[PDB]
């Protein structure tokens, strides 16, 4: 957090709703002459073949089980919060230029983490991170860490060296330190410090980071968290509520991206019922090793 | 049930992006090697197409000096910190380039270095420098490290070496080799890097191996810098030393010593929670020969000692940051204006760079 | 210095606190690095340690999907309630601009250009200022000299040759402190004597132009003898003509003074050398006079069609010369030629008056029928029965001679019903009803440009007094400002 | 506080029945009888008028009401003949195309309530097809009804009052003065022919002994039959066969012959005329040039100087009223285009449709419905009373469902250099608030070109550019050449090929001189002034121009020069106002070449209700992010077809013409490249967007449903609507109290209180610009077309600012394919953005203050199609 704008995020990546848009029918454009045939699925002999968009592509099926083993290798591995998130970022620049089903997620995410880790100054040996990999996936990894790094030396391609990104967190720890002020004079409990922390840590999926500056996913996993609070006769009771609507007005830090935010972490809590690891653990399976 | 390295991986991605590419010798050309590190080489390219000759510079990071070794933390970090990181006092990072094995960036080309200037100041005919010029360079090179702090990234390098200037006169601080951003540190200084910023110009927390070094090391860097400006040598020509992680550059502390004076409890509050304090007491006790020493140089009194003095102290407390040392009583007070173009009125080339063709 | 330092400050960036003091408020993903006390007793108490940040809350990296569970049904409509309370707030406190006056329909500052004591040089000086076609406007409406009379105005004003939109300004600014002052030296308010000063101001400022355009058309003849004044006079003439339609469409002269005063003067005249000119006049305000839709209801038609036919009279009776003083009065041909073209005027103005009048009410109570229109109808039309049975009523009723089977369909269709003329009305939105007509009198609506905004924006807080300066107080239109943190 | 009474608002559909059940049978034509079916059919009408029955062109239909059984036709004297099918239905038929039984029941109905309307009265009145025209003129309007049932079973007829000039001809007019500027028609059928040349007889010749027994079928059809009378005037006619199958005459050239079928023998005392609408220059203001000044002054200088069965088709079929044009010009200008150049009529469109009322609507004004108030005392209601169960009209409570009075939508606009909102009832306050534009400046050099009065556009053309250059709207440096010429003119006369030519030379010389420039400094206009404010001169200045871009375009590409018209009127008008002179700047701004930004845009604000969107309730529900709209129509006559294309907020306007002609080719072209420029546009949003056609003038034919329907597909979602303009039903309000603006309007001192100005929280509100909206409880019949019924008709409704009774304007909206179900969400998404576009029709230079209820692309559409139509054009 030296400065967010007037950084490379706000400039050369971070574009708008549109611009992502039209840069995603160019990757379906271009993956549409890759193949026409689709996927020859087998589990009873039974061969079905999906058409180019009923899924496996990026909405929304498995982007949840991409968070979630990524967070699986990171609380393996025991690294910090910090490099799984850029790790993350690196993962959906890099799966908004390139297709999935080309591409050996494992080995993607493993590569991602390894090149977070490196560049947020706190480094893993190649040694512990393919053992690690093979450990925990004793399929869809090499023994050769020079695959691993090939695909390093490719990721360092696709994204061009735009590598340091700013955080959601230390803009909370800042709005958190604003908070503690004679106009306000309010601080929260410590458990829902880390409800909005853990907020923060879950709105990485669901392709929020790319349109909207840190400061407004911020305020509005710190908005959830306190209107959520709040109410579990008058309507706008438990005076940190109040203090936080005053807080969020007379600031102007602008609504309708805080509005877009609120309702993306409400579709995606809906999508995460209509969730499970069998129908996509399998279609990896026979998208790899059939 | 187990791999082995012949399953499905990257392999058609590499296919579909290496149709379309761009090289070196597309975009440019290579006209000589100018054999200016040896850990990475350096070349200079001509544009590929009053006469706009070639300005360019490409850093080749050939690391093996095979099949595919990683990046360096040296490479990554300045891959971080160079694309991004932008100013007048900067070498502008134009473009990446990947090969089939390693990475080459190109930069601008620069006209000279500052060890250049001693060099040719180092022919016995003895042009010293007029304080015009060196105050002029100081000025440009502090605001560069003023920015280059500000924006919460070290500086653990800077010697006259990789220090360039230009046609119309603007410093350039152009190698971010060992910085890195401090703002989380995930794993403290000294268990991510053991040793910093090169021999000759290290401060005495670094020789007396403090494990948080502060954001003063470059500071000292820079009064190390101006204090080789003004006597034309090395102000600590150190001595390289030889269970222990470090070798103590125990003659290194010796020089600093007898040309500064000794340190006590009343100039360093708390030396006492050094790891090896007891290591400095085996020197003898010098007070100090500073003004001495400035006095065997140019007449240029009053105004260079007590900015000498501020920067050259082992204090990382009462240190001079670097906006608080852009107006110490020598920009404001003027003979002649301090500008950004520094070679007015001096009507020499400096000359041009040796190229081994 | 050379080059401007790097103090790294934001752009145009709204701080997290604008109440605070305004050096110790910190910009939303902003933190640049100073030197400050807690980092030197960091760095005091942490060598041969190693320092670093383990984070704030415990248990990191743990999605919130068993902590916040049923945030979809139960828990969203508070969340829209809560959202649409901030929304509410901000729009109806941070961005709407509050009118602070409780006096008159203005904005807050809109001050009158002040009067200042000058004396003729100035002044003198300051008219020839404004007459160029290159000068400022800024510095011209900072000040106004006063003690202006009406007539000097008007006169330096065709006189000058000052350009129209200026010359609007200028009238109605005199017209604007003439209101203020004598709206200020009032004794009594009684329900009637804060009113009709406005059309006292307004009946005296007619007066006053009707007189200039006597004046003008009079110095005609008291002048023409310098064929180099006749070639400003004739541009003088029409720049008159420009500002007094300028002035009359604005409704800045009283239209039924102004009608009376024209019919008397083409009555009045007897020197055939100023009907051409105004003929004219009278042709411009013909759409305006003769189409009103002893009796006062129609009377300048009745008037205007007496006064016509005997003028057409007047003309063919004898020669266009009336002083016969000089030698050599008269050559016939161009008498002729110039009896012609004022008959031929005359008698398209009759026939547009016999083609316009519907109600045809022609009973002369002067002079009892002479005749000079069937010589005017046998010419136009080619014998067109509707005129000649027309005639033959007329010689009835104005000469004073002396003594459907079962198709009833009952559909009954809709009449056009004339709608009023007040657009702008006036809500009341605390009662929610329409309230009153919304109408200053047209002296009112000035460019405005005596203002003190020449500063910067967010000098200090909520500076809207020195900004909704202007002939409409911005809170009538439910003015919003807009501004947002950008990205 | 929408406190409106909703009984007592009079609507104008006469409830006439109330139906649980109707039955039908179907006789088809089989085996191609001997004319059996249309013999059949008045020989089952001889016996009584109250029977129901109608046929298409051999097949026989014949209906029920309620609960009496269908009659049976009286057959030969041994009955072979049984029914083909029997059915029944009910008030809930197929609703977005109609099944061929309804609409046969329509026409039943209409001809039955046509022929007994008839029968009933003294033989003064016949059906001209849709219409009952009196014989004689005592209206001297057409009386249409309109028979339509509901969904609920509720059989009304709505009435309405066309003021066509149809006027009944006689001997006494067979002349050249009268049959040289009337369009002549056939009474009992609707068609139009022109009176064959004579026989030496004076244009009237005896009837022959067959065609007399026609006068016999005239006693069981119309019933109108003057057998009786002892004098009967015949007359030879010919019909054109276009317009019996539809196609009507180019109504451009209308009065001009064509090839004949066959002559064709009939009473004059039916034969209708309908006559030329003619165009003058002005009145009032001396045409006969005394109005110039400089004739007084010349005047003044003199006086200087001296002191010193051949018509079974004509009695069977029938035309709809919506193929017969309401007017025609007279003088009808001749313009040309080649088989590639589409450039003087988008032209002429381009600055005809952003121009407010400066032009003047230089054509003919409009022939509108004028709104029945009651029909309590005539004739028809004893005959509906007579003919039907019960006859009253419907009141505001059982059709109207949802009232509601509309916001007040905000626009940007740029104070000092602050960019704020206000809202979109100050546009005449533009000068004295010194709003200026938010999209920054654009720049251009102009040229004023005249060749009448050089003395007034002296005075004309610098405060133009002063009140352009004084309002921050870019810098009009206006055209300086060598000689005495005062900057930004050129005085010519006899404007013709030499003299433009020169002028293109001296232009392309400048333009020679200032080579080295920026690229958006040199656009430059041409200002022409109109002698008469008409369509002849209009297609003279274009053309005009049109020479002048030729002749420059040749020797110098890239250059790009504009054309704007102004009136001279307005230029030598000594009462023009300079607060007016601002709205023609704004004129100039909307047409420099960033053409489509314009001065404003709606505000986008944030939302009232927030409601975000969870688990849905789960159907097939949309929830759109971003409209498009687009207004399409096609003239009477089928060639022209006219296109405006609008974001949702009013950002990425097109408006163009397309001259198809005859043929169907360059029609299907059109329809192709309205949605090519519809999907460029829609290539710029996020997704899950609704893109929704109107089709203007109610009637939605089947070739353009064909051509939109093969076009559509899962690239984007249509919603198809019709939209009317002209009341043709008409709500009559009548009401003292809810409308607040009426105690203020009928004393001016009932309310009249003052401000109370310590509660000074107020908004200046302009009424005609308060619309309010209105979704009915029942689907709509259109005003036209009677194929298609709607689902989910509304409307848009302005009061008129006056007290009492009186009809109210309104803008009928009518759904018909829905993409998505819960239609009526989605009426009222497109009603809430209607008053948006709406709204935005006075800052584009559109219109003035005259109709705040249409939207602005549809009245862009419908000055097209009002004000280009009646140029004939040459394909060379």
């Amino acid at each position: 957090s030296g400065s967010f704008w007037t950084s490379t995020q706000r400039h050369h990546w971070q574009y708008t709703k549109a611009s992502l848009a039209k840069e995603r029918q160019k990757l379906w454009l271009l993956e549409c002459q890759l193949f026409p045939q689709g996927l020859n699925i087998v589990m009873d002999k039974n061969i079905p073949i999906t058409h180019r968009d009923l899924h496996y592509d990026k909405d929304y099926n498995l982007r949840i089980y991409c968070y979630f083993l990524i967070m699986k290798l990171g609380r393996r591995l025991n690294i910090r919060q910090y490099a799984l998130a850029t790790a993350h970022i690196y993962l959906s620049r890099f799966l908004i230029k390139a297709s999935v089903r080309e591409i050996n997620l494992y080995m993607l995410v493993t590569t991602c983490v390894y090149l977070a880790c490196k560049v947020e100054e706190c480094p893993q040996y190649i040694r512990t991170l393919v053992s690690e990999a093979r450990t925990l996936w004793p399929e869809f990894i090499p023994p050769d860490p020079t695959k691993v790094t090939e695909f390093e030396f490719y990721l360092l391609e696709e994204l061009e060296s735009y590598l340091i990104v700013h955080h959601p967190y230390q803009s909370l720890k800042q709005i958190v330190q604003v908070l503690k002020q004679p106009p306000f004079q309010i601080t929260l409990s410590s458990d829902d410090l880390q409800n909005c922390w853990s907020l923060i840590n879950d709105s990485y999926i669901n392709d929020v980071h790319l349109l909207y500056p840190p400061h407004i996913i911020a305020v509005a996993c710190l908005f959830i968290t306190i209107s959520i609070h709040g109410k579990p006769p008058k309507n706008s009771s438990s005076p940190v509520q109040i203090a936080f609507n005053r807080f969020m007005a007379e600031s102007l830090v602008d609504l309708e991206e805080v509005m877009d935010t609120i309702q993306e972490q409400i579709t995606l809590y809906d999508h995460w019922d209509k969730y499970h690891e069998q129908w996509i653990k399998f279609l990896l399976h026979t998208l790899y090793l059939r | 049930l187990m791999a082995n390295n012949d399953v499905f991986t990257i392999g058609p991605y590499r296919a579909r992006k290496d149709r379309m590419r761009v090289s070196v010798l597309e975009k440019y050309e290579v006209i000589g090697y100018i054999a200016a590190g040896t850990y990475g080489k350096v070349y200079k390219a001509k544009r590929q197409i009053k006469p706009l000759t070639v300005f360019y510079a490409i850093k080749k990071f050939k690391t093996e000096k095979l099949h595919y070794t990683g990046i360096s933390q040296s490479a990554c970090r300045e891959m971080a910190l160079c694309r991004e990181l932008h100013n007048k006092h900067l070498t502008t990072l134009v473009e990446i380039f990947l090969e089939r094995k390693c990475v080459h960036m190109v930069y601008e080309y620069a006209e000279h270095d500052l060890l250049q200037i001693i060099h040719f100041h180092s022919h016995p005919e003895k042009r010293m420098i007029p304080p015009r010029m060196v105050r002029s360079i100081m000025w440009q090179l502090l605001d560069g490290v003023s920015y280059l702090h500000q924006n919460w990234v070290l500086h653990r390098d800077l010697k006259p070496a990789n220090i360039m200037v230009t046609i119309d006169g603007c410093v350039k601080i152009g190698d971010l080799g060992l910085a890195r951003k401090f703002h989380n540190m995930l794993q403290t200084l000294y268990t991510g890097d053991k040793v910093v910023v090169t021999i000759w110009y290290r401060a005495p927390e670094l020789l007396l191996g403090a494990r948080h070094y502060t954001p003063a090391v470059d500071l000292w860097s820079v009064g190390c810098i101006f204090a080789e400006l003004i006597g034309l040598q090395p102000i600590f020509k150190g001595e390289e030393a030889k269970k222990k992680t470090v070798p103590f550059q125990v003659n290194q502390l010796q020089r600093i010593l007898e040309v500064l004076g000794t340190p006590d409890q009343k100039i360093w509050p708390y030396l006492e929670k050094y790891p090896e304090y007891d290591q400095i007491t085996k020197f003898p006790k010098y007070r100090d020969n500073l003004a001495t020493w400035y006095h065997s140089a140019g007449g240029r009194d009053k105004h260079a000692l007590s900015l000498l003095y501020h920067l050259l102290n082992y204090d990382p407390i009462k240190r001079i940051d670097a906006f608080n040392a852009l107006e110490h009583k020598y920009f404001t007070e003027s003979d002649i204006p301090v500008s950004e173009n520094v070679f007015e009125g001096l009507t020499y080339k400096y000359p041009a760079r040796r190229i081994h063709t | 210095g050379s080059g401007r330092y790097l103090l790294t400050p934001p752009d145009d960036l709204h701080p997290y606190v604008p109440s605070s003091k305004p050096q110790e408020q910190v910009y939303p993903d902003f933190k640049p690095w100073e030197h400050t006390a807690a980092e030197d007793q960091i760095l005091a108490n942490f060598v041969a340690k190693g320092f670093y940040h383990t984070p704030m809350v415990n248990f990191e990296s743990i999605s919130a999907r068993s902590s916040v569970h049923e945030s979809l049904v139960t828990q969203s409509n508070i969340l829209s309630q809560q959202f649409d309370k901030i929304i509410k707030i901000r729009e109806d406190h941070i961005n709407k601009i509050p009118s602070n006056s409780t006096t008159t329909l203005h904005g807050p500052g809109f001050q009158l250009p002040n009067r200042i004591t000058l004396t003729d040089h100035r002044k003198e000086t300051w008219l020839h200022e404004l007459s160029s076609s290159h000068t400022s406007l800024v510095k011209i409406g900072k000040f106004i000299p006063h003690g202006l009379k009406r007539r000097q105005v008007i006169e330096q004003c065709y006189l000058k040759f000052i350009p129209l939109k200026r010359a609007i300004w200028l009238i109605k600014c005199c017209y604007f402190i003439e209101w203020k002052s004598n709206h200020k030296k009032k004794r009594s308010n009684a329900a009637g004597a804060d009113d009709a000063i406005s059309m006292h101001l307004l009946k005296d400022w007619t007066d006053t132009f009707v007189y200039i355009l006597e004046k003008l058309i009079f110095d005609m003849t008291n002048h023409y003898n310098d064929s180099q004044q006749l070639r400003t006079w004739k541009r003088q003439i029409s720049y008159f003509l420009k500002l007094l339609g300028n002035c009359y469409s604005l409704r800045l002269i009283n239209k039924e003074i102004f009608h009376h005063w024209l019919v008397e003067f083409i009555n009045k005249m007897e020197n055939f050398e100023f009907l051409p000119l105004s003929l004219h006049i009278l042709m411009i305000f013909w759409n305006d006079i003769c189409q009103i839709d002893q009796k006062e209801p129609f009377f300048l038609v009745t008037k205007i069609t007496d006064m016509l036919l005997h003028k057409y009279y007047i003309v063919s009776s004898s020669k266009s010369m009336i002083n016969d003083e000089n030698y050599i009065i008269n050559d016939i041909k161009k008498n002729n030629k110039i009896k012609l073209n004022i008959l031929k005027i005359l008698s398209s103005l009759i026939l547009k008056i016999f083609q316009e009048q519907s109600l045809e009410v022609f009973i002369f109570p002067t002079s009892n029928w002479e005749i000079y229109k069937p010589l005017l109808f046998e010419i136009v039309s080619n014998a067109d029965t509707n005129q000649n049975s027309d005639m033959k009523k007329k010689l009835e009723l104005i000469s004073y001679r002396n003594e459907s089977f079962s198709l009833n369909l009952g559909i009954g269709i809709v009449e056009i019903a004339h709608e009023n003329e007040q657009k702008w009305l006036i809500y009341d939105k605390k009662d929610h009803k329409y309230v009153c007509t919304f109408s200053m009198e047209p002296y009112h609506f000035i460019s405005n440009y005596n203002t003190k905004y020449t500063d910067d924006m967010a000098t200090g807080s909520n500076d809207t007094t020195a900004f909704n300066d202007s002939c409409v107080n911005l809170s009538l239109f439910d003015a919003r400002f807009e501004r947002k943190n950008p990205h | 506080a929408s406190t409106y009474r909703l009984e007592d608002v009079l609507s104008s559909f006469y409830r006439v029945e109330k139906i649980k059940k109707i039955n039908y049978h179907q006789y088809i034509s089989k085996a191609q009888n001997d004319q059996w079916s249309i013999q059949m059919e008045f020989m089952l009408r001889k016996q009584d008028p109250k029977t129901l029955v109608a046929l298409l062109s051999r097949d026989l239909w014949c209906f029920s009401i309620n609960d009496d059984p269908v009659p049976t036709p009286p057959a030969i004297e041994h009955k072979p003949v049984s029914p083909d099918k029997i059915g029944t239905f009910t008030a809930d038929y197929s609703k977005p195309n109609l099944p061929p039984h309804y609409a046969l029941f329509l026409k039943a109905l209409r001809r039955k309530i046509y022929i007994n309307l008839a029968l009933g009265s003294h033989n003064k009145l016949i059906q001209f097809g849709n219409a009952c025209i009196s014989l004689s003129g005592v209206p001297n309007y057409l009386v249409q009804l309109e028979p339509h049932l509901f969904v609920n079973g509720d059989l009304t007829v709505s009435l309405c009052a066309k003021n066509m000039g149809l006027v009944p001809m006689k001997e006494e007019n067979l002349e050249e003065s009268f049959l040289s500027k009337h369009a002549l028609y056939l009474a009992p059928s609707g068609i139009r022919m022109h009176l064959a040349p004579a026989s030496k007889q004076g244009y009237l010749i005896t009837p022959p002994k067959h065609t007399e027994l026609l006068l016999t079928t005239l006693s069981v059809s119309h019933g109108i039959n003057l057998q009786n009378k002892k004098n009967l005037k015949w007359v030879a006619v010919v019909p054109d066969l276009g317009h019996l199958n539809g196609h009507t005459p180019t109504i451009a050239s209308y009065l001009t012959p064509l090839l004949e079928a066959k002559k064709l023998v009939w009473p004059l005392h039916l034969i209708f005329a309908q006559p030329v609408a003619d165009i003058e220059n002005s009145t009032s203001g001396d045409p006969s040039e005394f109005h110039c000044l400089q004739d007084a002054l010349d005047a003044i200088d003199d006086f200087i100087q001296l002191k010193q069965s051949s018509s079974l088709p004509f009695l069977l079929r029938h035309m709809p009223l919506a193929s017969i044009p309401d007017i025609f010009i007279t003088p009808t200008p001749v313009v040309t285009i080649s088989e590639k150049e589409q450039d003087i009529l988008d032209l002429i469109a381009e600055q005809v449709v952003t121009d407010y009322n400066i032009l003047g609507n230089l054509g003919i004004p409009k022939i509108a419905y004028r709104g029945v108030k009651d029909c309590q005392e005539g004739l028809i209601t004893t005959t509906m009373l007579q003919l039907f169960s019960t006859f009253d009209r419907l009141n505001g409570n059982d059709t109207i469902s949802k009232f509601y009075n509309m916001k007040q939508p905000y626009v940007f606009v740029k104070k000092h250099h602050e960019l704020i909102k206000v809202k979109h009832d100050s546009q005449p306050f533009i000068k004295f608030l010194n709003f200026r534009p938010p999209n920054g400046i654009k720049n251009f050099k102009s040229l004023l070109l005249s060749s009448s009065f050089k003395e007034d556009c002296l005075s004309f053309a610098p405060t133009l550019s002063q009140t352009y250059i004084n309002q921050e709207l870019g810098f009009c440096e206006l055209l300086k050449l060598t000689n005495e010429d005062p900057p930004g003119l050129m005085y010519l006369k006899a404007f013709d090929k030499n003299k433009l030519l020169l002028l293109a030379a001296q232009i392309v010389s400048y333009c020679s001189n200032n080579k080295n420039s920026i690229k958006n400094v040199p656009p430059i206009l041409i200002i022409l002034p109109l002698d008469n404010a008409t369509l002849t001169e209009l297609v003279d200045k274009a053309n005009i121009f049109q020479v002048i871009k030729n002749e420059v375009c040749a020797k110098m590409p890239n250059i790009e020069l504009y054309l704007k018209v102004i009136p001279m009127d307005f230029i030598r008008n000594v009462l023009v106002t300079v607060d007016q002179y601002v709205n023609v700047a704004i004129s100039i701004y909307n047409m420099l070449p960033p053409k489509s930004v314009k001065f404003t845009h709606i505000a986008h604000t944030l939302p009232e209700k927030v409601n975000f969107r969870t688990m849905q309730q789960s159907s097939s529900i949309i929830y759109y992010d971003s409209y498009i709209h687009l207004a399409y129509s096609r003239s009477v006559d089928k060639e022209w077809v006219f296109a405006a294309l609008s974001d949702s907020y009013g950002q990425g306007s097109m408006t163009k013409t397309w001259y198809v002609g005859n043929s169907r080719g360059k029609f299907d072209d059109a329809c192709n490249q309205i949605w090519n420029i519809a999907l460029n546009l829609a290539s710029k949003k996020f997704g899950k967007i609704c893109l929704i056609l109107t089709r203007l003038n109610g009637i939605l034919p089947d070739d353009e449903l064909m051509n939109w329907r093969r076009l559509s597909g899962r690239n984007i979602h249509l919603a198809v609507v019709c939209v009317d303009d002209n009341s043709k039903i008409s709500f009559i309000d009548e009401d003292k109290l809810y409308p607040s603006f009426k105690p203020i309007y009928k004393d001016t001192r009932f309310g009249g209180r003052m401000d109370m100005t310590r509660l000074y929280d107020y908004e200046i509100r302009d009424i005609d610009q308060d619309i309010h909206g209105i979704v009915f409880q029942h689907p709509f019949p259109l005003a036209h077309s009677q194929h298609r019924c709607a689902i989910r008709s509304g409307a848009l409704i302005k009061f008129k600012k006056c007290d009492g009774d009186t009809v109210w304007d309104k803008f009928a909206v009518n759904l018909l394919n829905c993409p998505h179900s819960d239609s009526t969400q989605l009426l009222e998404t497109i009603l809430e953005e209607f008053r948006n576009l709406a709204a935005l029709n006075v800052w584009y230079g559109l219109s003035d203050g005259e109709d705040g209820h249409i939207p602005w692309h549809i009245l862009a559409v419908k000055k097209m199609m009002n004000t280009l139509v009646h140029t004939r054009v040459k394909i060379a």
